């Protein structure tokens, strides 16, 4: 899961460059979503699970940016 | 963890 996270965000990231909203709300959506479900799994420590809530919780906040922009 | 939760859930579907 932790690979898929990173790999669907990192998609999501080259695409926002490349004027992709789409595929880059898609992407981040999918990672962002993937990174909630292995928190709530497994998880390491309060330190650790704010630094990945904070890279979400941007990174979701990104997405209904790209999804409005288009819609 | 929650707030963004259930954003993100609302996204998808």
């Amino acid at each position: 899961t932790l690979q898929k996270a990173i790999d669907l965000v990192t998609k999501a990231t080259e695409e926002d460059k490349a004027k992709n909203y789409e595929e880059a709300l898609r992407l981040y959506q999918h990672a962002v979503e993937y990174f909630l479900h292995a928190i709530k799994y497994e998880a390491h420590s309060d330190k650790a699970k704010e630094s990945i809530r904070a890279k979400c919780v941007q990174y979701l906040d990104r997405a209904e940016k790209l999804k409005d922009y288009l819609r | 963890e929650d707030q963004l939760s259930r954003r993100l859930a609302a996204l998808r579907n």
